[PDB]
This record gives structure tokens, C-alpha cells and sequence, in this order.
RNA sequence: UGAUAUUGAAUGUUGGUACAGCUUGUACAGGAUAGGUAGGAGCCUGGCAUCGGUGGGAUACUACCCUGGCUGUAUUGACCUUCUAACCCGCCGCCCUUAUCGGGCGGGGAGACAGUGUCAGGUGGGCAGU
């Protein structure tokens, strides 16, 4: 399929244009430092009904080398790269060494000229000439100007299962995934913060296709007064609704902090399957009896999620790496599943027999709703003699009557009607 | 090792030759937002000008000073040949036709384009004036006596300052090589 | 855990910054794969030189700032290893004085550390308001 990636320095809006290409994916904000850090793909169609999109940050002379190297590498995949720069400041000679790179690369280049939102000054496409292509073109992202002409600029040269994974900040997120799909595809940094948003790569293993996202951590809410660049956070609270399989990693150089608990809340409460991961063993002691210290502590502190496996993993050193999808396949499955209405019913009044303390609360039927997440629906004279005790003990014998294991589960509960 | 003066070194660039003296200014891109780039008549002070004049702007152009004005559109004639000569400018409305149809102004340095004063209205005052951070600017010749570089490379450098760029912080000398 | 002040000297290591003086920047082509950025007015002191050249860049020589390095100059920083003079003694002797308070004068021990005043995370139902 088509590539076209969008390369330039920062503050000219290259975000921007991708964004009205299609939908909203890339934050959008207006400062110097505030870029994506790193590449994204997407999908594009005009006439063609097939085209991709990639979008990298601004290039320039903190961190900015794994930019450049993200762009370059941007720059290999890309049939036409579409080169935006401002129209407003006319040029720079940061845009001449921008142009260095594309003068030494031999592909099709598409030049385009943004901040042009009326018509009189639109006519002040004029000495870009000098930079050595084609033909100009207007573009305004605040009023979309031009947009179909820079299209078939474009087209001149025409020749499965999602899965998160979150965390509080480093904790080798981004060092955990680009050691997984085996390519340099997310940047890693010591200081916290290096990921901005949402990053999404497709892949297969064994012989089945995968989708992984990154959301660039999560840190408290009190604390998060920062200068709208905390904004990208509601770009990762999106993901898991579109994600079906979170992944929570926790530092196992690091005790267990109040944040990560709060953390894993917001993925029970979708409903979602959930396993937990521990990264770094690298850190602190490999030994007997180790192996329980956390795996009794995380049980003990991590209560109202018991049904998510445990999985011990140092993206670092490359232990155990290839043990994480084996956990998710198999949590693939019980997230969606249904048992049988006749089978399900009959294990409902041994629980009650055995427990008959329930005026007294009456059972009278229970079957399944939903494939994901499994809700179930008792009829029962009144739904005011529910106690949510009960409703707890109800949901931990269908817990025990098969496996279940990996998901959370939901009772809704029906008056006599 | 030993920085001279300005009436020593209109004197001196006598003996460094008929030679033409111009002079070299290292400027003070991070701003490329109050660069400084420019052109201004000149004092103490052949060229040869082709305008691109548009409706009745071509009838004073004519009497001026120029050799060849144009059929209101001879780029055809420029496409496959044009062995330019000195200078080319142009009025703001055909400026923009020129500038797409002509695709042969980038590498050479004669694109028209109005942030240099050569675009405009007054064809006929523009006509008879013209008669990495650096600007090159030629002031004069060899045989231009003492008293005519002085005034050059001053009536430059009081343009250049007076031109003081925003973001003046920051020292805004570096070099002068005359 | 971090800064900052209280807060010192010596040598050893030791970077950064600034000002200097020498070097590098690999263009098909092109005078050795010996830079962009203003170019075009010289040999014969062993050699051979001098236009110009598919070249975007040759200089029959006039004539600026960069980029990475190498040498000096100053600034400071980071340190180690010491010392001593603040700062600290719920250690000894003497005097206030008859006094397990306190304060002076001597020894000893620690010594630029700790302790103290203003600025980040976690901690932890530590304690409050809901
Ligand atoms: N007036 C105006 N402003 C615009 C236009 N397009 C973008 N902007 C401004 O430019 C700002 C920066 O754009 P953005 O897409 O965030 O660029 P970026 O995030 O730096 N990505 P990149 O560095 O690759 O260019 C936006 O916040 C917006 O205010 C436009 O057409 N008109
Ligand atoms: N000891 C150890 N260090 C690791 C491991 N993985 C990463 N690190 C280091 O710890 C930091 C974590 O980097 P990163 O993957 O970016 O963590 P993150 O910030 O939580 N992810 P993101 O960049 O997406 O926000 C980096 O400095 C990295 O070098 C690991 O398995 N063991």
C-alpha cells in the first residue's frame, strides 16, 4: 500500500494537517517542544480508495536525535514525502537543513505551504522556488484551503485482536514493547514522560494478527497541574475503550505505590480482561521464595482483582519476554464466552441450598445476556433483598464452576415482573 | 592580528588589487525571525534590466533606462534558451502568473518577490535606482578615490543598523571584512 | 532523596563556560573521495607553474561568519585525599559558688560533615474536612 509521511520543523502544523486528513488521532498544541515524539501510522484514500499516512515530529539541530532518526526512518517507507512548511515567516535556514535530507534522498517530494487561511494573502506563494521542487500549494488546517489540489499533488505519484498496556510512569513501558515486536519502533528515555500519546503497530504471531498500544503512562490526577500537556492522558483513557486486553506493569524494583491500584480501577470498571505484568526483575533479587514475596503481596493488597494472572518478565535482559503472549491468548478466550442455560441454571440452586440464607430472598431463574463481558440475570421477587455480600458470593461459585479466569464478571439482577 | 580602521582600510584595499572592493559582514535560524537581509540605494555607487511591466505600467517603463519590457508574456520565449543577463523584476499581478509559469528562477537568483522592494508599482523609480546568516553587499571599485568607500560602506552599515533586528539582545556585531 | 545559606584552606584528578591562535567538514563531476559561506589581478623555489574546466561552486587571488577537534588564556564547577579556624559535645580539670541548673578559661573528640531557615515524590485511613 501507499506511504506518505509529513516531515518538517516543529510549529508549522504538520499534526494538524494529519489530523484533518482524517479524524482527530495526533495532539495539537502550540509550542516549541510539544510534538509527537515519535512516527504513526494511519489510513488515507482519495479516488484511490488506498493510501497510508505517518506522521513524526519536527526536525531541528533535550532529546532530539531519536526524532531525527524516527524521520529519517519515515523518510525510507514513504513514496511521496509530503514536505509542509510556514508561509507566514516565508523560510528558514532550518528549512534549508531540512531540505539537505531530501536533496540527498531520490524519492518524489510533494512541497506545501501551510498558515494560508484567506484568499488575498494566499497569494503570497512565492519564493519557495528557491528551495529546488515543484510547484507550491496553499493548505490551511483552520479552514481546510487547497486540500484537494495538494491531494492529487499527491496522487500524481500513485504507483484480529487489540491489547493495551499501561502503567505509571517508567516503568519500562516503551522499552517493554519495542523488545517485543523486535524493532526500534517507540522511543525509551530515563526521564519520565517520553511517550506523548497512542502509538499503534500490527503484527502476527502465530499465525494470528495482533494489535498493541502504548499510552505513555499515567501519573496521580492532584498532581497532573500541568501546562495542558496532561491533555494526552484522555488520548490514553481512549484506548482502552477501543483496546479489548489491558496489560498493567508495575516495577519490581519498586514496592507497590497507592497509584498503581487506582490505575488498575479504571480497567475493571470496563469491563476489560486484565493481566497483570511485573517488569525489571533485573533489579532486585532473583531467588527462592522471592517468587512468592510479590506474589503473596500483590494478592494481598490487590483484592478486587484476583481472576488476572500474574506474569514475572525483565524487558532489559530479555527474560521470559516470549511467556506474555501465551497469557493473552488464553484471556482472549474467557472475555468472550457463553455456557449453557441449562447447565448454568443447575448450579445456582446447589450454591442456594448449601447457603440458605438468603422476607427470605427467592431464586427463581438465571440465565447469560452478553458474550463480553458474561452478564448474567436472576429473577427474584425483589432486587431490594439483594445484599451486595451475597452478590459476591453468587459470582465467585460460577468463578469455581469453570474456569472464568482473566475477566471480570457483572450480575444484573430482575424483579419477579 | 591587528584590526584597521575604517579610512586606513579604504585606503589600504587601493593596494589589494580593475578590481571591484566588497565587503563581507558576519551577522548575530534561531532569528531568522528578525533576519537581516536586504537592498538600499547607494551613494558613491553597467547592468542590464528586463522588467516584467503589466497594463499601462509598461508605457513608463520604456522611457527609464531598460532594454527589453516584454510582449506581456515572452516566459515561452524564456523556456528553452533565456541566457539571462543582470536583473529581473516584475509588478505585483503578473508576479504571480510569472512565478509558476517561469520555472526557471530558484537556482538562479532573479525570482521575483516583493520583500525586496523590486515588486511594486513604481516601475519607473525602480528602474533608476537599481542603475547561514550573511549578507553580501558590493559598495564600489578600485578606482573609486578615499572619500567614496567611507560613505559606502557607512551609508551600509547605518542600513544594516538601522535596521536593528527585533531580539536585539545579544550582540548583534561579529565581523567586518572589507 | 534533591537544591540553596549558614561554610575554609592544600595538593591530586578534573570537566563546563568565555576569550584567543592552529586544524576537519569528503558534492556525479572534480587538480589526491583535502567544507558551506562573500570568489576571478600569481611561480622558476626540488619542481614545474599561469586561462579555463560535464561541474551549483577553480581563485591568471581579493577576500566573513559557522561545525566538529588541537593547543593557551581567565572563569568557575565537580570531585577525591588531607588539615584547621567556624558549627556540635548527655567528656575531664579550675572559677563564678556551698550547686548532676547555667556561664566563663583551659585539654580532649568530632570536624565543612551533621544540625538548623525557603523550594519536589512517595509514604502512610499517621491526623483532620466531606
Ligand atoms: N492560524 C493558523 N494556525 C494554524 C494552522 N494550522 C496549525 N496552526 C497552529 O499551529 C499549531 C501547531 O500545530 P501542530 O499540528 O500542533 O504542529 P506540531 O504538533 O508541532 N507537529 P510538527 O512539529 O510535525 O509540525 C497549532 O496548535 C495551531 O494553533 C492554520 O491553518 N492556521
Ligand atoms: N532495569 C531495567 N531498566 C529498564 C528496563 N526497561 C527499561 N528500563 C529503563 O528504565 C527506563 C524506562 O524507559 P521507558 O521504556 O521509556 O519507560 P516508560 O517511560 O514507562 N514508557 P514510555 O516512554 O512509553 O512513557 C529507561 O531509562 C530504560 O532504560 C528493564 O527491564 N529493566
Amino acid at each position: 500500500k501507499p506511504v506518505v509521511a509529513i516531515v518538517g520543523r516543529p510549529n508549522v502544523g504538520k499534526s494538524t494537517i494529519f489530523n484533518r486528513i482524517a479524524g482527530e488521532r495526533i495532539s495539537i498544541v502550540e509550542d516549541t517542544p510539544g510534538v509527537t515524539r515519535d512516527r504513526i501510522y494511519s489510513s488515507a484514500e482519495w479516488l484511490n480508495y488506498d493510501f497510508n499516512l505517518i506522521d513524526t515530529g519536527g526536525i531541528d539541530i533535550p532529546f532530539l536525535a531519536q526524532i531525527r532518526q524516527q524521520a529519517e526512518i519515515a523518510m525510507d517507507e514513504a513514496d511521496v514525502i509530503i514536505f509542509m512548511v510556514n508561509g507566514r515567516e516565508g523560510v528558514t535556514a532550518a528549512d534549508e537543513e531540512v531540505a539537505k535530507i531530501l536533496y540527498r534522498t531520490k524519492k518524489p517530494v510533494v512541497l506545501a505551504v501551510n498558515k494560508l487561511d484567506n484568499t488575498e494573502m494566499r497569494a503570497n506563494i512565492y519564493d519557495f522556488y528557491s528551495l529546488g521542487f515543484g510547484e507550491p500549494y496553499p493548505i490551511s488546517g483552520t479552514h481546510g484551503l487547497g486540500l484537494g489540489d495538494l491531494l492529487d499533488a499527491v496522487a500524481e505519484h500513485f504507483k484480529v485482536i487489540q491489547f493495551c498496556l499501561i502503567g505509571r510512569p517508567n516503568v519500562g513501558k516503551s522499552s517493554l514493547v519495542n523488545a517485543m515486536l523486535g524493532e526500534e519502533r517507540v522511543i525509551v528515555s530515563n526521564v519520565a514522560g517520553t511517550t506523548r500519546d497512542a502509538v499503534d503497530t500490527s503484527f502476527t504471531y502465530n499465525q494470528q494478527e495482533f494489535v498493541i498500544v502504548d499510552t505513555a503512562g499515567m501519573r496521580k490526577k492532584g498532581k497532573v497541574y500541568e501546562t495542558t500537556e496532561k491533555y494526552s492522558v484522555l488520548r490514553a483513557l481512549k484506548a482502552i475503550d477501543r483496546s479489548e486486553v489491558v496489560a498493567v506493569v508495575l516495577d519490581g524494583e519498586e514496592g507497590i505505590i497507592e497509584q498503581d491500584k487506582r490505575i488498575a480501577g479504571y480497567a475493571h470498571e470496563a469491563g476489560k480482561a486484565v493481566v497483570i505484568v511485573v517488569n525489571k526483575w533485573d533489579a532486585v533479587d532473583k531467588d527462592e521464595s522471592t517468587m512468592k514475596e510479590f506474589e503473596e503481596n500483590i494478592r494481598d493488597h490487590f483484592q478486587f482483582l484476583d481472576y488476572a494472572p500474574i506474569l514475572f518478565m525483565s524487558a532489559l535482559t530479555k527474560k521470559r519476554i516470549h511467556t506474555l503472549m501465551p497469557a493473552i491468548i488464553k484471556a482472549s478466550e474467557n472475555h468472550s464466552l457463553r455456557v449453557q442455560t441449562n447447565v448454568l441454571n443447575d448450579v445456582i440452586m446447589d450454591a442456594v441450598a448449601m447457603n440458605p440464607t438468603p422476607s427470605r430472598l427467592k431464586i427463581y431463574y438465571a440465565t447469560q445476556v452478553s458474550v463480553k463481558p458474561p452478564s448474567f440475570v436472576v429473577f427474584v421477587n425483589d432486587p431490594e433483598l439483594m445484599h451486595f455480600s451475597y452478590e459476591r458470593f453468587l459470582e465467585n461459585r460460577i468463578r469455581d464452576a469453570f474456569g472464568f479466569e482473566g475477566t471480570p464478571i457483572k450480575i444484573f439482577a430482575r424483579a419477579r415482573k | 592580528s591587528k584590526a584597521y580602521d575604517v579610512s586606513e582600510a579604504v585606503a589600504l584595499v587601493k593596494k589589494t588589487n580593475d578590481a571591484t572592493v566588497e565587503v563581507a559582514f558576519r551577522l548575530g535560524p534561531r532569528k531568522n525571525d528578525q533576519q537581516i537581509r536586504g537592498a538600499v540605494v547607494l551613494p558613491n555607487g553597467t547592468q542590464r534590466v528586463l522588467v516584467f511591466a503589466k497594463g499601462e505600467k509598461a508605457k513608463e517603463a520604456e522611457a527609464a533606462g531598460a532594454d527589453f519590457v516584454g510582449d506581456t508574456d515572452y516566459i515561452n520565449k524564456i523556456q528553452q534558451g533565456w541566457f539571462d543577463f543582470d536583473v529581473i523584476v516584475a509588478t505585483p499581478d503578473m508576479m504571480g502568473e510569472v512565478g509558476k509559469i517561469g520555472r526557471v528562477l530558484g537556482p538562479k537568483g532573479l525570482m521575483p518577490n516583493p520583500k525586496t522592494g523590486t515588486v511594486t508599482f513604481e516601475v519607473e523609480k525602480a528602474i533608476g535606482e537599481i542603475k547561514a546568516g550573511n549578507i553580501h553587499v558590493p559598495i564600489g571599485k578600485v578606482s573609486f578615490e578615499d572619500e567614496k568607500l567611507v560613505e559606502n560602506f557607512t551609508t551600509m552599515y547605518d542600513t544594516i543598523l538601522k535596521a536593528k533586528p527585533a531580539a536585539a539582545k545579544g550582540v548583534y556585531v561579529k565581523n567586518v571584512a572589507v
